[PDB]
DNA sequence: AGTGAAAAATCTAAAGCATCACCTTGCTG
DNA sequence: CAGCAAGGTGATGCTTTAGATTTTTCAT
């Protein structure tokens, strides 16, 4: 117990020496000091009775450029739940069992959500557990987490025995929670630190524990010593780098700017020298050149180097994948122990984090929540897309032909790699981090590492903690699950958004399209358009109707619109497309329609709230439809095989194990068994096992809540418009101040600037991460109920404004995002409005815009909702909002529509939309560019995108597509005449990534597993034996008969001797009767022929014919139900009913008997 | 209080398969005179009536034209139970709810009963006068089917034009087309293999053969089949069940137009 | 040395092929009585019990018993290369690991030997009482599978009941309760298109109907398949063999509990 | 028109029907022999012949040696009126490209016209080797066909061996390998039943048992399949129609890299 | 250029159903 | 004494489905 005693104390004096040598002077003296917090790790740091004791040591940066460091102690805890009756006991129990590993045992009152009758005053009696050290929670948690579990479980079965009759002393404890909750998450919970943030740390002597407090007035954020290292290894082509054999020769870093590599001499030839690469005046860096004979003269320069500059923090990319072990294996090799000079470690999560450094990865960043397209969330992509530059590129096979003869190339990739990892940093990702934690409590490590649900899990653990409500522990995923009908389930979910694709084709606004129109929805708009701009005025506006003076004039030219429109009331006109997109419709369902987790009640549980008078004003309901799978195994069947797979015992798991009864196994285990006996049981008794039920349920939702979520929601959206409009005035202030020209007053009002832009990006994401949360499992605030309800009221919102669209002209596209349309011209959208406010003269409503305000208002405003006034004497106010905002869009130029190639199914959120001035406006989830895809679709497709704009009318525009389509296959159909053999080489490779040596499949034969096999073959086995290797194919034609797996031949065939190569091929075609060795031959055309066909039959073709166009190109044949579908719509002989074409006896109907 | 007794249930079995696919609904009504069939079908695009007299039953028996609506979809599968000769005996109630199926074996050993359950219904029904026909055809039944059924395969409309040479399918599709020619037959001996054409005018209907790909399945209730048409009026195929009653299909048409050029 | 004559095949290709749809493996067990196949099926619900006694075979001798458990989903899909009227042989050893049949035709031209991979697995004999069955009825196989079959569609129980007068099946569901009776039909010469009731007490029991749709695909087994039941007693499904020893389908009778009632 | 002229069209729809399978589209070529077509299967590895000579049928009309485009899949789906005694008639085409099918019922008073047209499919010509062969089984094809089904659906390879003792059909699969043996019939006089084996020196040959599988679906077609074979040549499977047709199958030898030996 | 696990969607072989052609057999001219 | 129609039987195309498999989608 000693030895692990001594290595944690031996561990924290080489953090403390770490960080003196970093700058970061622990602070001692006494005083007051400013800071700006960077950075919390727990470490534990002894108290004064010589004890061991868990810390965590802030890290501050000042101004003036120079860091410290404050240790603060306190004590690790957790909650208890108790007995009635029963707090004094179990605590007195507790600290006499572990006297010296308890600090503080005590009861603490905190408000739950579940407890019934709750909302009249009485609160729930928690205990804290409190240990003096990190390690005793640990082990206390792990001794009381399986006697819970199994105290929980006894008092479940003992609760339900005892109700269905009617209608370690630890019988106390009943559930513990907030276990998994880190120690320094508690922390910046409790006493109120985040990042981010001025301080004036004040420590008199070191008797008191140091005193911090918010000091936020000192807006002005400095800047910390941030660097940008990338790696790059001694790579044979066709291998993965050996994290032993190879070592660096080349790293770049990037000091605030200020660029230093680092290069090795028995790798370079010749040396280099300083440089300046300058793509964007923004961006720059001087590359300071350092050379040294050997690799641990390198390491040390680094080490020293970063000794010297003390870089609070690092920033990588793919830090914890590829970097870090790379780097310590390699200097664990020349014995340079990672663990001692520069303080990363690795961490029982595969990542690496140093005490007192920041690691920090773009990857991880780009890829969780920048909302970029996961096809391209590599850096280089980010750096042509969202800093707007080509950053520089090399082929890393081939990296060592430059290694010497032109080693100024190796060095401007690395720099530039380094230099584009650190501006993009600095740029987006710091500010937005900085803020994001602004509100989150934790360092940038984690919040960068962790996925939104923790993001949104910190921000209601924050307000949570303040609202004085005990957090729910992470839910339990309760196997052998029955409904109300007794069956046994496989699979159960909401339904989402049944987000389709109504019809397919091309819309623009100069294209004269149909419009079929209903003239009774233009009589109630005749009859109601002045309720409707009324409220436009009175509600978007937030302006009564006595300050506008045209009123009168706009509206009878509404009017002499809609009925010049109303007199034809079947057109062909050229429409306006117009996007009905509300915008993240839920969290604006959450703030209508007030949905909290805590009670969200059902029947028999919602006459525990004691306001529910016969004047129901609480009862919110609303219906979702709930599907599940399951077996047809009622309760009476399962009940009997359950009891007989209890009478006999169980193979153990252990190699010759004893004999274990039903009271002893794993949950997990005993259910796969269980459900695996079930299936062929029921597969030969019942004709069916997988039956799904999609079954409709109404669920209340409580309107007196405490209500933190939907608080947090609605104040969080006015902070995120507040800091919206913030930054409108101060980006007129930064126009104005680089108009005048000046130098410092620029620079801070850029830095205010790009402060209010990263807060008001880190809301937005964060707002449209809330439903992200709720949506999957994996949360402590995970209700299924929020999901279905917010979804498909998103989907009955959406669908009511098609069908009153569909009245008033051809809706375009459904969404469970908003609606795209395509109106006619007809209709107002803008004009010159004359108000009698001399600040705000103008309005401009877009009429449709207004309607569908209107009719929402009618519809769906809540007129149930409720709110605390004054909390002693329980007023509760009722109220009434509807914040779903249907924000329209301009006329848009052009949309395309593909379709899928089923009856009944149809698309998942894929069209195109373009954007006025000529280019690209919008795509979504669709084929652009993906992983593992072959590039010739990309490119054709691209092209046949953006070769579009030019046509008159639905036929000009599909020759227009017709002509490009035409040109692809005429130099598709050519077999690759006269253009370039690498290009279609690295255009039709087909990549595929393996790993986990070859025992992860077990049995079995897929493509990559067969390509696994062709390089077994190949020249080895070692090539098929390490890991994570994405191997590159074609398909080929030739051995015709086999499946598709066997004919995907790689690409390493196509990189050796020819002659060996022919053995090869020979060999892998199973004949020898040829003597060409064409390399245009063996492929297979017709496969790469038929995707392209498959893509423009999803794209062009199929889209046209669910209009009434022709055919766009005769150059590809059609499913058959699209043909027999296009034969039989065409004649006049198809159907004659006997209703209306001849003459009916009348009206009967059957009755009893 | 209704009963109908019949010795010959094959031909029973046969008229509830020949029309199970058909409707989804069963719309019967009994009365006096008979049974009647006035069924709409789902699709709504054609009729079919069955008229069970009194003159087959070996005991008909009723009290007022009662209407029955159970379901028809449920149907043959407990008209897929008695043998090919059993004896069955249906019955209803006018105030219970439950309709009985009574199957006894020829030769008495396995008797069977069939209860059901009731349940309302709400659907048009069509009037049809009875107006004279232009050309009437008589088919053998199993001829009917060999042209019926096996031209709905090679076509998805049928063409039934009448002249005076004869009648004639011309029934095309996606992929040809087929041309059944008729030649008149007088010195025949037996009237199940006799071919005689009632003649007014020349006519010609266009119909949906996948409907008649339905419609013939009823061939082995009697070995002759009657088709008369007009111009722009439903054709009628006509089944003469051995003296028991009449099975009608009342087709519609598709007008003609000048699509040719 | 095991060398088993049969000069029909038609039992032994029956037997398993009833057995194949049911059992998914095998326990075979070769003692000096004949041969003896006692097995559970996937739901461990159900017994079945194939008995070939020695002296029904021509030449058939043992010298020690053997316990050899091969699945018996593969056996029965390769013992049906032969036909019914094919003389069958099977050829093993005291320790044999892989077993031989020979399929001899009558011609003695047609001859095979087919072998197939062999494992073991628990092999057990469960209690298998005689007890004094309450009724016992023997029905033809051809119309005890047509009322099977029969009641299958209806619903998915059929409750049967034994009485002085015979048999009545009876299926309950969606399409209505049928109910199908048979008397004694002691009044033909022929025994095999006879049904025979023995009777001690009435019971009404009922079964599920996809466990019998698989018992009684051994439809040309026999001319007459008798079953015996008791109350609370497995149904006895006894295919008797006129050549040698039998087939036994041991089911234990559903009944609900008083989670409705 | 012109459609080749038979009394009867079993043949006619039959050999289409087993064809349908193997080979999607092909074409047809009529010279002063008669009717042939050489096609090759999906995967481009069998050769399927149809020989059916003009003296072989009743009586010849045509005007040149003239290839037929007519797809083998949908068209097969119209031959289900011409039965097993259905008459075509014959004449020659003059200049349209479309060939038509006339079917005659046997009481010669309907007929029934099925226009095609023609859609262009090129086919590769080829001279199949012809060389003496090492041994031909001739042989009941009913019983290769209920022997073949039953090893093929156990294993997935075949190899045949040419022996005086027995011609050995080893099925080399996962579940385990079965083989039938054929020895020379000496007591049987009728050709429906005996065996008879042409041989001069043993041979091993390997093959796939689907594609055996889908070989011999040709069995009411014809009566005797003789199977032969040379050293590692491919195997010519031939059918018989009576003494006027003959179709062979030629599925390329898949001898490994010595396996066998 | 992370992995890691769930999972909803997708692909493919196995089973259930009604249908089609054939074999067997009893009644009658 | 054989011709012919009725009943039983086995093969088969088709549709449904159950289990493996694949890409997605968020979790560290
Ligand atoms: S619906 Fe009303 S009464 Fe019911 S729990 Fe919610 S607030 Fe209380
Ligand atoms: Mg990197």
């Amino acid at each position: 117990s000693s030895v692990s005693a001594l290595k944690r104390l031996e561990r924290s004096q080489w953090t403390d020496k770490m960080d003196l040598r970093f700058g970061f002077e622990r602070l001692k003296e006494p005083g007051e000091k400013t800071g700006w917090l960077i950075n919390m790790h727990p470490t534990e740091i002894l108290d004064e009775d010589k004890r061991l004791g868990s810390a965590v040591d802030y890290y501050f940066i000042q101004d003036d450029g120079s860091r410290f460091k404050v240790a603060l102690p306190y004590k690790p805890y957790f909650y208890i739940a108790t007995r009635k009756g029963c707090e004094r006991e179990v605590s007195s129990f507790l600290s006499k069992k572990f006297q010296g590993k308890i600090a503080k045992v005590e009861t603490v009152p905190k408000e739950d959500l579940d407890l019934p009758n709750h909302l009249v005053g009485l609160k729930r009696n928690y205990i804290r557990l409190s240990f003096h050290t990190v390690e005793d929670l640990v082990k206390v948690r792990k001794e009381i987490s399986p006697a819970v579990k199994k105290n929980r479980e006894q008092d479940h079965a003992s609760d339900a025995y005892t109700a269905l009759l009617s209608s370690d002393q630890l019988d106390n404890i009943v559930d513990m929670r907030e276990y998994d909750v880190p120690y320094h998450i508690r922390l910046s919970i409790d006493l109120k630190i985040h990042v981010a943030h001025w301080y004036n740390v004040r420590y008199r002597g070191n008797a008191f524990p140091v005193e911090i407090t918010r000091r936020d007035d000192l807006v002005e954020r400095p800047d910390p010593v941030v660097l940008a290292f990338d790696i790059e290894t001694t790579k044979l082509p066709l291998k993965f780098p050996d994290a032993e054999t190879d070592q660096i020769m080349m790293i770049s870093y990037m000091i605030d700017g200020q660029g230093y590599l680092i290069t090795n001499r028995e790798i370079v030839s010749e040396d280099i020298e300083d440089f300046e690469f300058t793509p964007k005046p923004e961006y720059e860096g001087p590359f300071c050149v350092f050379n040294e004979p050997d690799e641990a003269h390198l390491i040390q320069r680094w080490f020293e180097h970063v000794q010297e500059t003390k870089p609070t923090i690092m920033v990588t990319y793919n830090g914890d994948f590829f970097d870090w072990p790379f780097v310590e294996a390699r200097a664990a090799v020349h014995g340079l122990s990672m663990q001692q000079e520069i303080g990363f470690q690795k961490d029982s999560q595969g990542e690496y984090k140093a005490p007192q450094c920041i690691h920090m990865d773009c990857l991880r960043w780009v890829k969780r929540d920048s909302y970029l397209p996961v096809g391209s969330h590599n850096l280089k992509a980010a750096a042509k897309a969202k800093l707007g530059y080509d950053p520089v590129e090399l082929d890393p096979e081939d990296m060592c032909r430059m290694a010497t003869e032109q080693p100024q190339t190796l060095a401007t990739y690395s720099v530039s790699d380094a230099v584009a990892t650190y501006y993009l940093y600095m740029k987006y990702v710091h500010p937005f981090i900085f803020a994001l934690c602004t509100i989150i409590p934790m360092e940038p490590d984690e919040v960068l590492r962790k996925g939104s649900g923790t993001l949104c899990e910190a921000l209601l653990m924050v307000q949570a903690f303040h609202a004085n409500i005990i957090f729910p522990n992470k839910q339990e995923q309760e196997f052998n699950k029955l409904t109300d009908d007794g069956h046994v389930l496989d699979s159960e979910t909401y339904v989402g958004g049944h987000v389709e694709a109504l019809e397919s084709g091309v819309f623009r606004s100069d294209i004269p399209c149909r419009f079929r129109m209903n003239p009774a929805a233009f009589d109630f708009l005749l009859q109601r358009v002045e309720k409707t701009l009324r409220h436009a005025l009175e509600e978007e506006e937030k302006v009564p109707v006595e300050q506008v003076t045209n009123f009168e004039e706009v509206c009878d030219e509404i009017k002499s619109k809609l009925a010049s429109l109303k007199d034809v009331p079947s057109r062909i006109e050229c429409p306006l497309i117009y996007h009905l997109d509300v915008g993240a419709m839920y969290p604006n369902i959450i703030l209508t329609n007030r949905l909290q987790p805590s009670a969200m009640v059902d029947e028999a549980t919602c006459a525990a709230c004691d306001f529910n008078k016969p004047g129901a004003n609480c009862q919110r309901k609303m219906a979702w439809q709930w599907r599940g799978e399951f077996m047809p195994a009622s309760r009476s069947e399962y009940h009997r095989i359950q009891h007989q797979l209890e009478s006999e015992k169980f193979p153990p798991l252990f190699p010759e194990g004893p004999a274990r009864a039903f009271h002893e196994l794993s949950r997990e285990e005993q259910a796969k068994y269980e459900k695996r006996r079930l299936a062929d049981y029921c597969r030969k008794a019942y004709k069916k096992i997988h039956i799904t039920k999609v079954e409709e349920r109404l669920t209340t939702i409580c309107q007196r809540e405490n209500s933190f979520y939907v608080d947090t929601v609605r104040a969080f959206r006015d902070r995120r418009y507040e800091f919206k409009g913030l930054h409108k005035v101060w980006k007129k202030k930064l126009s104005a101040a680089v108009e005048v020209g000046d130098a410092a007053e620029v620079k801070r009002c850029k830095n205010m600037e790009v402060l209010y832009d990263s807060l008001q990006l880190a809301h937005k994401c964060i707002l449209n991460s809330f439903y992200g949360y709720v949506m999957r499992k994996g949360a402590r605030w995970y209700s299924m109920e929020m999901a279905g309800i917010v979804c498909f009221t998103g989907a009955n919102i959406i669908t009511q404004a098609r069908e009153l669209i569909e009245q008033i002209g051809r809706p375009l596209e459904l969404d469970t995002d908003g609606i795209w349309c395509v109106l006619p011209n007809s209709f107002p959208e803008n004009f010159v409005f004359k108000t009698t406010n001399v600040k705000k003269p103008k309005v401009t409503i877009s009429y449709p815009g207004a309607m569908l305000n209107i009719m929402v208002k009618e519809g769906f405003t809540n007129d149930q909702y409720q709110e605390l006034a004054e909390p002693s004497s329980l007023t509760y106010v009722t109220r009434s909002e509807n914040s779903i905002f249907f924000e329209v869009d301009g006329p848009y130029l052009a949309m395309i529509l593909p379709a899928s190639k089923e009856e009944g199914k149809k698309l998942k959120k894929r069209y195109a939309v373009f954007n006025e001035d000529g280019s690209l406006a919008e795509l979504k989830g669709f084929e652009v560019k993906r992983r593992g895809e072959l590039q010739l679709i990309k490119i054709f497709q691209s092209s046949v995108f953006e070769a579009f704009l030019k046509g008159s009318t639905l036929e000009e525009v599909y020759g227009s597509v017709a002509k490009v389509a035409d040109y692809w296959l005429d130099v598709l159909y050519s077999k690759a005449a006269n253009m370039p053999d690498s290009e279609l080489f690295e255009l039709i490779s087909e990549n595929r990534s393996m790993s986990r040596k070859l025992e992860d499949y077990g049995e079995q034969k897929s493509t990559s597993i067969s390509t696994a096999k062709r390089l077994a073959e190949f020249l080895g086995d070692q090539m098929v034996k390490d890991a994570g290797l994405s191997c590159r194919y074609i398909i080929s034609r030739k051995p015709e008969g086999s499946p598709v797996t066997e004919r995907a031949i790689p690409l390493a065939i196509f990189q050796a001797e020819p002659t060996v190569r022919k053995h090869f091929l020979r060999k892998w075609l199973k004949s020898s009767s040829l003597q060409d060795f064409d390399i245009r031959a063996i492929l297979d055309w017709d496969y790469y022929i038929e995707r392209l066909g498959s893509a423009i039959q999803k794209i062009i073709t199929i889209p046209a014919a669910l209009q009434q166009v022709k055919n766009p190109v005769p150059r590809v044949k059609h499913p058959d139900w699209l043909h027999k579908k296009l034969l039989e719509k065409n004649d006049v002989y198809k159907q004659k009913k006997i209703s209306e074409l001849f003459t009916l006896e009348g009206r009967r109907q059957v009755t009893m008997a | 209080m209704f009963e109908a007794r019949l010795v010959q249930g094959s031909i029973l079995k046969k008229v509830l398969e020949a029309l199970k696919d058909l409707i989804n609904e069963a719309c019967w009504d009994i009365s006096s005179s008979g049974v009647n069939l006035q069924s709409m079908d789902s699709s709504h695009v054609s009729l079919v009536q069955l008229t069970l007299r009194s003159e087959g039953f070996d005991t008909y028996r009723c009290d007022r034209n009662l209407a029955m609506g159970v379901n028809l979809t449920s149907m043959s599968k407990i008209l897929k139970c008695a043998g090919n000769e059993d004896i069955i005996t249906l019955r209803a109630e006018d105030n219970a709810d439950t309709l009985a199926l009574v199957f006894e074996a020829p030769n008495q050993e396995k008797v069977s009963d069939y209860e059901m359950k009731l349940m309302d219904l709400d659907v048009e029904q069509l009037g049809i006068p009875e107006q004279e026909y232009s050309c009437v055809v008589k088919m053998p039944s199993g001829e009917f089917a060999r042209i019926c059924r096996d031209l709905s395969h090679i076509g998805d409309a049928v063409v039934i034009s009448c002249a005076k040479d004869g009648v004639k399918f011309s029934a095309s599709g996606e992929l040809g087309n087929g041309n059944i020619k008729l030649s008149q037959t007088s010195n025949v001996d037996k009237e199940e293999e006799a071919v005689t054409i009632e003649m007014n005018e020349p006519v010609q209907l266009t119909f949906a053969l996948r409907y008649l790909n339905f419609f013939t399945k009823a061939t082995p209730l009697s070995s002759t089949v009657t088709l008369s048409m007009s111009a722009d009026v439903p054709l009628v195929v006509e089944y003469k069940i051995a003296d028991m009653g009449h099975l009608k299909y009342y087709l519609a048409p598709k007008i003609e137009d000048e699509e040719g050029s």
